[PDB]
C-alpha cells in the first residue's frame, strides 16, 4: 500500500 | 546522463524439448536510459506477438525487462534476441542456444 | 527467511509528445504484485499476483489515486530539476524513485529505504537511520535543506517503520500459498569440449524461488575464482528463476572440480561433480 | 507552507451567476487535480461541495461547479439563492500537505432592510440580591448588519459599564447583537429609569425599564 | 447516522499538553483518511494534520511540525491528536473530519471542540433568570431568558426544559468584556397566555468548570 504523501524535490 | 550498456540473455523458460511448446525469453538488464528496442527473431525474422514485463530497476538504477513469447522449438530454427539502445553502436543480435 | 516490499517508480520526459511516461511497480520479495503505466488504457493500478486481487474496491480506488499523485509529483519534479541543473526544455530526462522496507524471519522490522535518482545518478536518499539525508551533489543540497526544514524524514520514518511493515505482513499472510513457498533449485551439470586441451563445465540451477542464490566453484575443495563465468539470475517467466556458473578446465582434470549451490529451499547445500 | 488566496468577498443578485477564484502555484493547484471546495454556514461545520476539481458529491445542488485553469481554481454558483449566502473555502493537495484557501464571503444583494426587534431586561431580583446588577439589551432580526447602541439613564447618556457585541449573522441571514450594562444595586435605584437606544439605518428605537 | 464526536479539549496553559479523541460511528472508519482542521474565532479554516486509509497518512501542517502527533485505533473507531507545547496561536475550535478516499477532501465532519491556551483562570458562570414583562402581555408575545454571567472559556451550552422547547429560542452570541470574561443570554419568546400555563427552565452547561445549572424562569 503506497505512501499517501510524496514530497516534491 | 549516466548511460549503461544493456546485458542480454536469451533462453527457454523450460528445458527445450524439440517439438513441445514452451516460451522463448529474452532478458535485458543493466541499461540506462530506459528507451529500448527488443525483438525476438525466428530465422532472422521478427516475431511480433511478443509481450513484455513492467519496467523496473536494480540498485544502481539500471533497468530490466523480460521480453517473451510462446513458441515451439524445431531442429533447424534459428532464434535470437535483437536489441538496440543509445549505448550500442549497432543493434546487438544474440543467438539462442539450447545446449548451454 | 527475510522478506521485503518495494515500490519502484520511473518517469521519463518526452518534450514535444505529451506528458512524461510514468511507470510504477510494487514487489514483495521477488514477486511483482501491482503495476501502473501512464500509457496504458485503464488508467488504474492493476493487480499482478492472484493474492492482491482479494483486496476490495476501496483498495484499488485508493491505490490508483495515490499512484496518480506520485506521477503528478514526478511531473513537478522533472521541472524543478531541469531548473536546478540549468537544462533546456529540449532534452528528455528521467527521475527514479524507490522505497520500501525489510523484515527478518520473525517479520519484525529490519531496514527502511527511500531514494531518488536523476538521469541515472543518485540525487537524494534517506540514510539508514531514517533520520538524515545524503545529497549526491550540490544541487541536491537545496532539496536536503528543504526536506530538513519540512521534517520530511519524520513522516517517511513512520511509514517505513510502521505502515510499510504492517502491509507487508498482511500481504505475506494473504499470499502464504505462494509468497512463503520456497522452491529448491533443480540442478545439473553440462560439459562441452572447447578444444583438444580445454573443456567448459557448466553448473545449472533452474526453477527456484526466491531469487537469492549462490553458485561457487571449487577445485580440490578450495574456492576457485579464475576462469569462471557466472551470469545474472534470470526470470524463468513463470514466477521462478535460473542461474548458471561455468569453469574452463584442462581436459582430463574434470574430476577435480565441484560445484556448490546454496539456496534457502535446500536443507543442506548441494555439491555437484561432473557425472561422466 | 502557505496560502491559497480567494477574493475577500464576492456578492450577487438572485438568479445571477457568481465566481470565486482560488489561486495557488504550479506546486499545489497547478500541480494536481485535487481541489475541493467547502461551504460553511454561520456556526455550523464546513460541508464539502466540490472535489477533484469538478465532481460534486452526491447530495449537493446542480448549480455548483468547479474548474481550474493553470494555478487558479474557480467555483461558479449559478441561479444564486438566499441559502447560498455563506463562506466558501477552496483547499488543495500539495504533495506533502493539505492547504485550505483564505476563504470568501458570499452575499446575496438587495435583501429587504429589516428593523431590529429589541428586548431589554432589568437586573434579576436574584442578581440584586448578590450585590451586582446588569441591564441586558437584546437586539435581533436586523438587516443590514450595523447598529449602534446608546444607553441613557434618567435622560443623560451613560458611557460606562457598556459592553456591546459585534453583530452575528443569525442563521436566517439577519443579524443579532446585544448590550450589557453593568451597575451596582445602588446606581440602579438612584435613577428613575434606563433606556437602551438602538440605532439602525438612521432610525432609532429604544426601550425603558425602571426600579 | 455518521457521527464524529470530539472530546478531550478544554483550557490548557501555554506550553501544556492536551490530547483530543474522536469517537466515530456509522461509516466504515477504516476506509477513511482521518484529519483535524481547526478554526480560530473570527478566522478561516486551517488543517492541522491528516492520516490515511490503509497505507499513507500521517502529515502535519507547518504550524504544528513536531509538536503535534496524530494516531488511529480502528479496533476502537477512534482518532487521536496529541498536542504538546501549546502556544496561544493554537486557540481554536478543533474539528474531527474524514475523507472518503485519498485527496478527496473532508466529507465527514464533527461538530467541533474548543481549545483555549491561556494562563488565565477558568471561571464558572452565574445563572440569573430574566423574567417576563407585563405589557408584552397583550395578544402577541412574551420575552423570557437566562443571563449566563461571567464565565471563562467559551463555550457554554443552553437548552430549555431539557431541550424539549425548541421554537423561538434564541441563544445569543456571547460578549467578551474587558474583564476577560463572557456573558451570554438565551431567550425564548412565547405566547403571553402561556406565561401562566407553561413551565420554563434553562439548562446551562459549562464543561470546563463542571457548572451544570437548571434555572426556573418564573414571573416576578
Amino acid at each position: 500500500s503506497l505512501l499517501m504523501w510524496i514530497t516534491q524535490v | 546522463m549516466i548511460q549503461r550498456t544493456p546485458k542480454i540473455q536469451v533462453y527457454s523458460r523450460h528445458p527445450a524439448e524439440n517439438g513441445k511448446s514452451n516460451f522463448l525469453n529474452c532478458y535485458v538488464s543493466g541499461f540506462h536510459p530506459s528507451d529500448i528496442e527488443v525483438d525476438l527473431l525466428k530465422n532472422g525474422e521478427r516475431i511480433e506477438k511478443v509481450e513484455h514485463s513492467d519496467l523496473s530497476f536494480s540498485k544502481d538504477w539500471s533497468f530490466y525487462l523480460l521480453y517473451y513469447t510462446e513458441f515451439t522449438p524445431t531442429e533447424k530454427d534459428e532464434y535470437a534476441c535483437r536489441v538496440n539502445h543509445v549505448t550500442l553502436s549497432q543493434p546487438k543480435i544474440v543467438k539462442w542456444d539450447r545446449d548451454m | 527467511g527475510s522478506h521485503s516490499m518495494r515500490y519502484f517508480f520511473t518517469s521519463v520526459s518526452r518534450p514535444g509528445r505529451g506528458e512524461p511516461r510514468f511507470i510504477a511497480v510494487g514487489y514483495v520479495d521477488d514477486t511483482q504484485f501491482v503495476r501502473f503505466d501512464s500509457d496504458a488504457a485503464s488508467q488504474r493500478m492493476e493487480p499482478r499476483a492472484p493474492w492482491i486481487e482479494q483486496e476490495g474496491p476501496e483498495y484499488w480506488d485508493g491505490e490508483t489515486r495515490k499512484v496518480k499523485a506520485h506521477s503528478q509529483t514526478h511531473r513537478v519534479d522533472l521541472g524543478t530539476l531541469r531548473g536546478y541543473y540549468n537544462q533546456s526544455e529540449a532534452g528528455s530526462h528521467t527521475v527514479q524513485r524507490m522505497y520500501g522496507c525489510d523484515v527478518g524471519s520473525d517479520w519484525r522490522f529490519l531496514r527502511g529505504y527511500h531514494q531518488y535518482a536523476y538521469d541515472g545518478k543518485d540525487y537524494i536518499a534517506l540514510k539508514e537511520d531514517l533520520r538524515s539525508w545524503t545529497a549526491a551533489d550540490m544541487a541536491a543540497q537545496t532539496t536536503k535543506h528543504k526536506w530538513e526544514a519540512a521534517h520530511v524524514a519524520e513522516q517517511l520514518r513512520a511509514y517505513l517503520e510502521g505502515t510499510c511493515v504492517e502491509w507487508l505482513r498482511r500481504y505475506l499472510e494473504n499470499g502464504k500459498e505462494t509468497l512463503q513457498r520456497t522452491d529448491a533449485p533443480k540442478t545439473h551439470m553440462t560439459h562441452h569440449a572447447v578444444s583438444d586441451h580445454e573443456a567448459t563445465l557448466r553448473c545449472w540451477a533452474l526453477s527456484f524461488y526466491p531469487a537469492e542464490i549462490t553458485l561457487t566453484w571449487q577445485r580440490d575443495g578450495e574456492d576457485q575464482t579464475q576462469d569462471t563465468e557466472l551470469v545474472e539470475t534470470r526470470p524463468a517467466g513463470d514466477g521462478t528463476f535460473q542461474k548458471w556458473a561455468a569453469v574452463v578446465v584442462p581436459s582430463g582434470q574434470e574430476q577435480r572440480y565441484t560445484c556448490h549451490v546454496q539456496h534457502e529451499g535446500l536443507p543442506k547445500p548441494l555439491t555437484l561433480r561432473w557425472e561422466p | 507552507q502557505s496560502e491559497l488566496t480567494q477574493p475577500r468577498s464576492v456578492s450577487g443578485s438572485p438568479g445571477q451567476s457568481v465566481t470565486i477564484s482560488c489561486t495557488g502555484t504550479s506546486r499545489d493547484v497547478g500541480g494536481y487535480n485535487y481541489v475541493s471546495w467547502y461551504q460553511q454556514h454561520p456556526g455550523k461545520a464546513p460541508k464539502l461541495i466540490i472535489h477533484d476539481v469538478i465532481i460534486r458529491p452526491s447530495g449537493v445542488p446542480d448549480r455548483f461547479s468547479g474548474s481550474k485553469s493553470g494555478n487558479t481554481a474557480s467555483l461558479t454558483i449559478s441561479g444564486l439563492q438566499a441559502e447560498d449566502e455563506a463562506h466558501y473555502y477552496c483547499w488543495s493537495f500539495a504533495g506533502s500537505y493539505y492547504v485550505f484557501g483564505t476563504g470568501t464571503d458570499v452575499t446575496v444583494l438587495g435583501q429587504p432592510k429589516a428593523n431590529p426587534t429589541v428586548t431589554l431586561f432589568p437586573p434579576s431580583s436574584e442578581e440584586l440580591q448578590a450585590n451586582k446588577a446588569t441591564l441586558v439589551c437584546l437586539i435581533s432580526d436586523f438587516y443590514p448588519g450595523a447598529v449602534t447602541v446608546a444607553w441613557k439613564a434618567d435622560g443623560s447618556p451613560v458611557k460606562a459599564g457598556v459592553e456591546t457585541t459585534k453583530p452575528s449573522k443569525q442563521s436566517n441571514n439577519k443579524y443579532a447583537a446585544s448590550s450589557y450594562l453593568s451597575l451596582t444595586p445602588e446606581q440602579w435605584k438612584s435613577h428613575r429609569s434606563y433606556s437602551c437606544q438602538v440605532t439602525h439605518e438612521g432610525n432609532t428605537v429604544e426601550k425603558t425599564v425602571a426600579p | 447516522e455518521v457521527q464524529l464526536l470530539e472530546s478531550g479539549g478544554g483550557l490548557v496553559q501555554p506550553g501544556g499538553s492536551l490530547r483530543l479523541s474522536c469517537a466515530a460511528s456509522g461509516f466504515t472508519f477504516s476506509a477513511y483518511g482521518m484529519g483535524w482542521v481547526r478554526q480560530a474565532p473570527g478566522k478561516g479554516l486551517e488543517w492541522v494534520s491528516s492520516i490515511g486509509s490503509s497505507g499513507g497518512g500521517t502529515a502535519y501542517a507547518d504550524s504544528v511540525k513536531g509538536r503535534f502527533t496524530i494516531s488511529r485505533d480502528n479496533s476502537k473507531n477512534t482518532l487521536y491528536l496529541q498536542m504538546n507545547s501549546l502556544r496561544a496561536e493554537d486557540t481554536a475550535v478543533y474539528y474531527c473530519a474524514g475523507e472518503l478516499l485519498p485527496y478527496y477532501g473532508m466529507d465527514v465532519w464533527g461538530q467541533g471542540t474548543t481549545v483555549t491556551v491561556s494562563s488565565a483562570s477558568t471561571k464558572g458562570p452565574s445563572v440569573f433568570p430574566l423574567a417576563p414583562s407585563s405589557k408584552s402581555t397583550s395578544g402577541g408575545t412574551a420575552a423570557l431568558g437566562c443571563l449566563v454571567k461571567d464565565y471563562f472559556p467559551e463555550p457554554v451550552t443552553v437548552s430549555w426544559n431539557s431541550g424539549a422547547l425548541t421554537s423561538g429560542v434564541h441563544t445569543f452570541p456571547a460578549v467578551l468584556q474587558s474583564s476577560g470574561l463572557y456573558s451570554l443570554s438565551s431567550v425564548v419568546t412565547v405566547p403571553s397566555s402561556s406565561l401562566g400555563t407553561q413551565t420554563y427552565i434553562c439548562n446551562v452547561n459549562h464543561k470546563p468548570s463542571n457548572t451544570k445549572v437548571d434555572k426556573k424562569v418564573e414571573p416576578k
